[PDB]
DNA sequence: ACTTTTTCCGG
RNA sequence: AGGA
DNA sequence: AAGT
């Protein structure tokens, strides 16, 4: 992200999402949890047209 | 390597045996043009490359905001002012030292605690 | 509980210094890299490794 | 997008190779 | 699997570790270089000055192929420069006249020698070395990793009891090769390639 | 059966042959596809029996 | 904008990873052969080899892209004066297109109007064309060289998004260009007012009614489901 | 996003008239080894020359935008490593408020 | 001494597979004879120099009594190893009359890395004699002795009749092994003769399968 | 001590859905996405006219 | 050189 | 265009 | 995303 000095390899820079969904999370956080949820949603949807033909 | 174009041309020189004398020579192949090699060697491979570890670095590379600063005291001139990057040679291999330029001198010095350098 | 909300934090604390420990380690050329594996391979296994172990 | 698009754009694709052996001058919107 | 026997002894496991996983010239050499050396009793190069002097006492081509060996990977993938040079050696069989650098020596170099026009036909040599040369190990298998799995297996008096093993796992499959090696168990090999084992072993 | 102008009739010739193709099946390699005056193909027979919602 | 040639030029980099002839060649418009970049230069004008490495690579101290420079050089050494380079360009059509002098004068005009078409696609602007097709070429070599990175085809500011106003530039620029044709053809029937004002309205009706951007009922490939009906079950929505 | 917004699409020339009389050498009169480290000007990935002090030029173009003379929605980039500035008046490119 | 050594560890090794196959394919074989040491093939097949000599390995092998009451007709096998890398025309003319005079079954030819297209011209030339090439390096290791690799018996023509009246079957209808199968070969199937695979069950302990021959 | 910019609110990376949803931050990720689909199926004045 | 599948249900 |  |  911008907002990161650059060859930065530490937790926070790489996604290490720190919080507790009941404290809350940072915008860098929620961005980096906001990349790793999508990757999943698209796993689902890939899967399940795959797993389809697969059982067919 | 290094390497030479022709005098008269400026078209590229290629080698070229005297068999009398035991000596190289470089020829260029659109006219008539000869000299004698300066160098034994004709062609270097080098695949574990150390050139392009420091790229860029012009005197401009302490303006730039995106790079990262520490309090590392200079080799030369003991300036605590240093914007460290890393090996800029982008091939998978490659080892995560730093190498820090420095704000007033503008020499580059390693992290490196296994190797001494002058690059 | 606030005494195990302490306890957790500093458990992150720690594992986030294991990691710095790493990356200077990792800076400094004196990570030896784990055979058949990048010498950043070998780097970021670790950090990944310190982060998961925290989390759980 | 749409207010250069009336503005300028407009004008400019009225003449490129609009001139025909009968040119087209400027674009008027009601 | 390792043979019979061998099971808990992990320099056995080492010792088929390098049988195995393929090694290529390219994968030791930090460079290499073409230089015209005229003589071949005498060499423009001044470190190699030293080299000459033995590997003449206890004709040819001018132009030289020198490559520079890395020492610590020559040391990982465990390697001799004498093996390396009589690898080289035995590939080019009498056409490439080979001296080399002793393995005690500060810096490791290889000279290359051959038996008009000759520039080209060195590049093109340095090609065949770099890609098409294999030092150790069978084709195919790459990254070769020692794994120190649980067997359990019945002991004398007669329960099963836990009883590891070292075990290899590759990145690549060669079955025919990896099978007729010595030091492993061919009736326990597996390799997730089941095309492979229907190929080798029947259907 | 009239004047046979032969380069006419290799010409009418090929077009039947066209007809009778692409009524049986209108998705052919070779490119021109039979197309309905409103730019919509001709539904080939093949079409209607081609798999997932088609017949069989 | 006008005419919008979306010619894309490669610049090819043959042979792979260990392998001798690592020669440089490059995929030019209406060229049915990929060209040989020093062939490039000399119908460009940039005759000698050197004048040719200099437009490539700057720093005369960074032998390791100029090595890989020279099997270009050799490749390109059978064409020598600027003319030479032109008919071979010419030699590969399009089909050929016969004779001496017209694959000669061919392959003046794809430098002009095909070859690099941004920058200009005037006449002498082969300085320019030069230097560029080199910076090309020096950032293929930095690839490869392992100091560039290969670009992220997915980085955010290398996209555009097209909004409603250049949708319909697209769109009338097409059908000004049919009325434009239309207004010929009665200009042509006049062998001595009727200027079709339908063609433009139904066409951009057309168009923002079916969301097919394409001309026109005869749709695909046209490009459908750009314009669409204004969900309004809540004012979010 | 609420503050994304796309360009709308601006014109090259006054920008490109401004550059030249700003310390840009035409690409036309290069000379790659007498002034080699030369910072190298893009405007719409049209390359049009090179700059000397590329930090003196690029400040005075960001106050230029800042102020309001070259238009606010007018992308410039100045890579100090690659020794590239790179400028864009090109419409599609989103842009946010910071 | 040097890498001359493996040579000799792969030829021995070779050896008793193929000697371990004869037995397998219902000859007569001691166990002893299979189990041959190293030192003692050395002592057997080794000029002055210690190499080997591969002229001097090749046997003639005859049925078990066992074999010949399930298969009558289960003739005499001869098996001929040969010195020369590439065997030619030459070589295997050698071989096939020696077959032919000596009105045998089957032969194997155990060669080191080929065998002539010339001289494979000539492998099906002499019925009812049948000829098997058989590459030494292939031989090395023993597929059979496997883990994956259950036991496959070759049936008789009343056994396969049987077999067939028994299950109501076509012979279309049965599952099928290959002939290029490493087991085929190691069994010497010809096509239609069917295979019984005695293999182990999670579920039942032992089950038996049914392969016939393509 | 570079910092050239700063971010007006960092609540203004999301967009008209997402803006409705309460502490999206004190949720899990796709759980907003899944939200960012059905306030468009929601009830409720769309318009006064 | 060249083809074909991809979970189930108001206009 | 939309639900599971 | 694979395979005649
Ligand atoms: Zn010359
Ligand atoms: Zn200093």
């Amino acid at each position: 992200l911008p907002h990161f000095s650059k060859d930065d390899y530490s937790p926070e820079s790489k996604g290490f999402v720190e919080n507790s969904y009941l404290r809350g999370l940072t915008p860098q956080e929620f961005f980096f949890h906001a990349m790793g949820g999508r990757e999943g949603l698209i796993d689902t949807a890939v899967k399940t047209a795959e797993t389809g033909y697969i059982q067919r | 390597t290094t390497f030479r174009f022709c005098r008269d041309c400026n078209n590229m020189l290629y080698p070229r045996e005297d068999k009398e004398n035991n000596r190289l020579l470089f020829e260029c192949r659109t006219c008539s043009y000869v000299e004698e090699a300066g160098s034994p060697l004709v062609y270097r491979h080098e695949l574990i490359t150390n050139i392009g570890e420091t790229a860029g670095v012009v005197q401009d590379i302490g303006s730039d905001p995106t790079l990262p600063r520490s309090d590392r005291e200079c080799p030369k001139c003991h300036s605590r002012e240093n914007v460290f990057f890393q090996s800029q040679q982008r091939r998978k291999d490659t080892s995560m030292v730093l190498f820090f330029v420095c704000l007033s001198c503008s020499h580059i010095f390693t992290s490196d605690q296994k190797n001494k350098r002058t690059q | 509980d606030g005494p195990t909300m302490r306890e957790i934090t500093e458990t992150i604390a720690e594992a986030k210094k294991k990691v710095l420990d790493v990356t200077k380690e990792a800076q400094a050329n004196l990570l030896t890299a784990k055979h058949g594996m990048t010498l950043r391979e070998s780097f970021e296994d670790n950090v990944v490794r310190f982060l998961n172990e925290a989390r759980d | 997008s749409f207010n250069q698009f009336v503005d300028y754009t407009l004008q400019d694709i009225i003449c490129e190779d609009s001139t025909l052996i009968i040119s087209f001058g400027k674009i008027y919107v009601t | 699997y390792l043979e019979p026997g061998h099971a808990a002894d992990q320099e056995q496991a080492k010792l088929i570790r390098s049988a195995i996983e393929h090694t290529t010239l390219k994968s030791v050499t930090i460079a290499s270089e073409i230089y015209y050396d005229p003589d071949p009793r005498s060499t423009v190069i001044p470190e190699d000055e030293e080299i000459i002097q033995l590997h003449f006492s206890l004709q040819q081509s001018p132009w030289l192929l020198r490559l520079e060996l890395d020492r610590a990977a020559m040391n990982d993938k465990d390697l001799t420069m004498g093996q390396v040079g009589e690898r080289i050696k035995q590939t080019f069989k009498n056409d490439l006249f080979v001296i080399w650098s002793e393995d005690n020596d500060e810096k490791l170099i290889i000279r290359c020698r051959v038996v008009a026009e000759e520039d080209h036909m060195l590049k093109k040599i340095e090609n065949t070395m770099l890609e098409n040369i294999t030092l150790r190990g069978v084709e195919n298998i790459e990254r070769v990793v020692m794994m120190k799995y649980d067997r359990k297996v019945p002991s004398p008096t007669g329960e099963y009891v836990k009883e590891p093993e070292w075990v290899l796992e590759t990145d690549g499959v060669n079955l025919s090769e990896v099978m007729t090696v010595p030091g492993i168990d061919p009736t326990r090999i597996y390799t997730n390639s089941f095309i492979d084992i229907m190929e080798v072993l029947g259907i | 059966h009239n004047g046979a102008p032969h380069h006419a009739i290799e010409e009418a010739e090929s077009l039947l042959q066209f007809h009778v193709a692409t009524y049986m099946d209108n998705d052919i390699a070779g490119q021109p596809q039979a197309l309905q005056k409103s730019g919509r193909p001709v539904k080939s027979i093949r079409a209607r029996l081609k798999g997932k919602e088609g017949r069989i | 904008k006008g005419s919008r040639f979306i010619s894309t030029l490669q610049v090819k980099l043959y042979g792979r990873e260990g392998s001798s002839a690592r020669t440089i060649k490059a995929t030019l418009p209406y060229i049915k052969q990929d060209i040989p970049i020093v062939i490039i230069f000399r119908a460009l004008g940039i005759i000698p080899d050197g004048e040719i490495l200099e437009h490539i690579c700057y720093d005369v101290n960074d032998w390791q892209m100029l090595e890989m420079l020279k099997p270009c050089v050799e490749d390109g050494f059978v064409i020598q004066d600027r003319e030479t380079a032109l008919d071979f360009i010419g030699r590969r059509g399009t089909a050929l297109g016969i004779k001496k002098e017209k694959r000669i004068q061919y392959a003046k005009d794809i430098l002009q109007k095909e070859f690099l078409p941004h920058i200009t696609q005037l006449e002498g602007f082969e300085s320019r064309k030069a230097f560029f097709l080199g910076y090309m070429i020096n950032r293929l070599l930095l690839c490869a060289l392992d100091r560039k990175d290969q670009d992220d085809r997915d980085h955010f500011g290398k996209k555009r998004l097209d909004l409603a106003g250049p949708l319909l530039a697209q769109l009338f620029k097409t059908l000004f260009k049919k009325l434009t044709k239309d207004i010929f053809r009665y200009m042509q029937r006049t062998v001595e007012l009727a200027i079709n004002a339908k063609t433009i309205t139904s066409g951009l009706k057309y168009a923002l009614a079916t969301g097919n951007w394409g001309e026109q009922k005869k749709a695909m490939s046209s490009r459908a489901g750009v314009s669409q009906v204004l969900n309004r079950y809540t004012y979010s929505s | 996003s609420l503050m994304s917004c796309i360009s709308v699409g601006t014109d090259p020339m006054p920008i490109i008239t401004f550059l030249s009389e700003w310390g840009m050498e035409p690409l036309e009169d290069y000379v790659p080894h007498q002034s080699p480290d030369a910072t190298r000007v893009f405007v719409n990935g049209v390359w049009h020359g090179v700059h000397r002090n590329p930090a003196r030029l690029m400040e005075t173009l960001r106050t230029l935008r800042r102020k309001g003379d070259i238009n606010p929605e007018v992308s410039m980039i100045r890579d100090i490593r690659e020794k590239e500035l790179k400028i864009f008046t090109d419409a599609g490119r989103v842009y946010r408020p910071l | 001494d040097q890498e001359n050594e493996r040579n000799i560890s792969r030829l021995w090794r070779a050896f008793r597979t193929v000697k371990e196959m004869v037995k397998d394919r219902g000859y007569f074989i001691t166990q002893e004879e299979v189990e041959l040491p190293l030192e003692d093939f050395k002592a057997k097949y080794c000029d002055s120099m210690g190499r080997p000599q591969r002229k001097m390995m090749s046997f003639q092998a005859n049925p078990t009594e066992e074999s010949i009451s399930k298969f009558p007709d289960m003739g005499s096998l001869w098996v001929e190893f040969c010195d020369e890398p590439s065997v030619g025309v030459k070589t295997m003319k050698t071989f096939v009359i020696h077959i032919q005079e000596k009105n045998f079954q089957t032969g194997i030819f155990v060669y080191q890395n080929n065998i002539t297209p010339s001289a494979m011209k000539l492998v099906p030339s002499i019925p009812p004699a049948t000829i098997e090439t058989f590459n030494e390096a292939a031989l090395v290791v023993n597929i059979t002795h496997h883990e994956l690799v259950p036991k496959h018996i070759r049936l008789s023509s009343d056994e396969k009749r049987e077999l067939l009246k028994r299950y109501r079957l076509k012979e279309s209808q049965l599952p099928r092994i290959q002939r290029a199968d490493p087991v085929a070969l190691y069994l010497g199937l010809k096509r239609g003769e069917v295979v019984k695979i005695i293999r182990k069950s999670e579920t039942s302990g032992r089950y038996a399968s049914y392969r016939i021959c393509m | 001590t570079t910092f050239t910019h700063c971010e007006i609110h960092p609540s203004m990376i999301l967009g008209v859905a997402a803006s409705i949803i309460p502490f999206p931050d004190h949720n899990q990720s796709p759980r907003n996405t899944y939200q960012s689909a059905m306030g468009k199926q929601a009830m409720g004045v769309f318009l006064t006219n």
